[PDB]
């Protein structure tokens, strides 16, 4: 994946 | 007014009209939202003027807004200015030959538009290639994404350029899990409070700023 995950 | 949730200005040139229909549908079939939801914009037929676009059981209504400093929209009741005018038709109800009383302002989605973070044309490598002359982290900028109502946030965190994808989703922004009224407020928001890591949103990145404190060359 290319773009980072939020939580 | 110009500040004001209901005031958007010029929309779009006399593609104006259309514009603020589709604005007041999305939010009003989105939000469940009640007759007489409005928003003021520039007349496009009558310059200099206002025009007064509210909602009606799935049809819009639009009333000219005389500006003389008069604002009015029967020569009986005139007001100093626009926030007047509003305030006072969203206690008693305007009249023409059905009754309506204005209820919630319809808020702009695109207020980032004019920000210094915001660019409307830029790539994932432009975005890279502008965030490596700039050695500080929470260096950052938004950028328009080829999907419509997307958006990536870039940032450089840990010496390395990271980015983040933001989906406005009907009336208001999704970053993950997180939920947003527009962009504007996602930015706000992650500039006191962490995107990635502990890292916030500290140095908006624009061609000014590059001159300032950036570097010729990237790393």
């Amino acid at each position: 994946d290319l773009y980072e995950e939020v939580l | 007014h110009s500040n004001e949730k209901w005031f958007h200005g010029k929309l779009g040139g006399r593609d104006g009209r259309h514009i603020a229909e589709r604005l007041l549908t999305e939010y009003c079939i989105e939000t469940g939202a009640p007759d007489g939801s409005f928003l003021v914009r520039e007349s496009e037929t009558f310059v200099g003027d206002y025009t007064l676009s509210f909602w009606r059981n799935g049809k819009v209504q639009h009333c000219r807004i005389h500006s003389r400093p008069k604002f009015f929209l029967t020569d009986n009741l005139v007001f100093d200015s626009l926030y007047d005018l509003i305030t006072h038709y969203q206690q008693v109800p305007l009249r023409c030959n059905f009754e309506m009383r204005l209820s919630e302002p319809v808020p702009q989605t695109n207020a980032h538009e004019s920000k210094e973070w915001y660019h409307a044309s830029l790539t994932r490598a432009q975005a890279e290639h502008m965030l490596m002359r700039v050695p500080r982290d929470g260096a950052f900028l938004v950028r328009k994404r080829n999907e419509p109502n997307s958006y990536a946030i870039s940032f450089r965190a840990e010496g390395k350029i990271k980015h983040c994808r933001v989906q406005q989703e009907g009336q208001t922004v999704m970053l993950g899990n997180s939920e947003f009224d527009s962009l504007v407020d996602l930015i706000s928001y992650y500039e006191k409070h962490p995107l990635y890591r502990k890292m916030k949103l500290r140095y908006p990145i624009n061609e000014e700023a590059l001159e300032k404190i950036g570097t010729a060359e990237p790393d």
